[PDB]
Parts: structure tokens; C-alpha cells; sequence
């Protein structure tokens, strides 16, 4: 508890990383055709954040 | 002795056992069984 911060067509993508308590978030939104499954094409996720937090992540879940 | 001690950046306050050998220590102190925390006698 030792930090805090504030800041189906939308595919929205994120990657989630942690190095030495540094943990990185990169993302991309788009509109689609197909809704399904991950469409056929190309593009690249680009950086939004670095928390320095330290914690020790071996699981995870999303918020429905 | 407020002071104490027990990877690259890593920080844990868990007071889970030193176990000195295989014993079910089980988190509670006994021979072969101690606590993780140590205090400086300054
Ligand atoms: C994440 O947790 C593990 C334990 O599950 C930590 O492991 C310790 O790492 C140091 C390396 O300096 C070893 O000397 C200790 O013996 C390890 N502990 C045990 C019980 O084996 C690991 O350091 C943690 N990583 C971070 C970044 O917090």
C-alpha cells in the first residue's frame, strides 16, 4: 500500500512487463471489421508508463 | 532495538521461518525453527 497514482469493434491492446521493480505498460486502440478473433494486418503497441513499485507479480486478473 | 536485518532492488517484510533443516517449523519457532528478523544491539 506504499503507492498511489491518477492519470465489441474497439480491439484494445496492451503488453505488460516487470524488470528490478520497474513494470511497463505499452498499448493501441482500433476500430475493426471482424469481431471474432485478431484480425489479419499489422501494428505496433507504443509506451504510456513505468511504476517503480518493486512488488514480486506471478498472477493475474481482469476487472469485468 | 528498533533496528533489524533478516534479489537486485527486492523488498519483503514477511515473517515467514528460517527453518534450519526439512522440520515442520510451519511458521512457528522451535530448535531448527527461528524467526526471519534479527536486531542490531546498537
Ligand atoms: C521474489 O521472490 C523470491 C522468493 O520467492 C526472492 O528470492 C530470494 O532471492 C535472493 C537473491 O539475492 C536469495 O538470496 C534468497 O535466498 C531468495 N529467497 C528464497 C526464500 O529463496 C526474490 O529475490 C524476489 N525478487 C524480487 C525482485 O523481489
Amino acid at each position: 500500500c506504499t503507492f498511489e497514482y491518477v492519470s465489441f469493434k474497439n480491439l484494445r491492446e496492451f503488453v505488460f512487463k516487470n524488470i528490478d521493480g520497474y513494470f511497463k505498460i505499452y498499448s493501441k486502440h482500433t476500430p475493426i471489421n471482424l469481431v471474432r478473433d485478431l484480425p489479419q494486418g499489422f501494428s505496433a503497441l507504443e509506451p504510456l508508463v513505468d511504476l517503480p513499485i518493486g512488488i514480486n507479480i506471478t498472477r493475474f486478473q481482469t476487472l469485468l | 532495538y528498533n533496528y533489524r536485518y533478516r534479489k537486485p532492488f527486492e523488498r519483503d517484510i514477511s515473517t515467514e521461518i528460517y527453518q534450519a533443516g526439512s522440520k515442520p517449523c510451519n511458521g512457528v519457532e522451535g530448535f531448527n525453527c527461528y524467526f526471519p528478523l534479527q536486531s542490531y544491539g546498537f
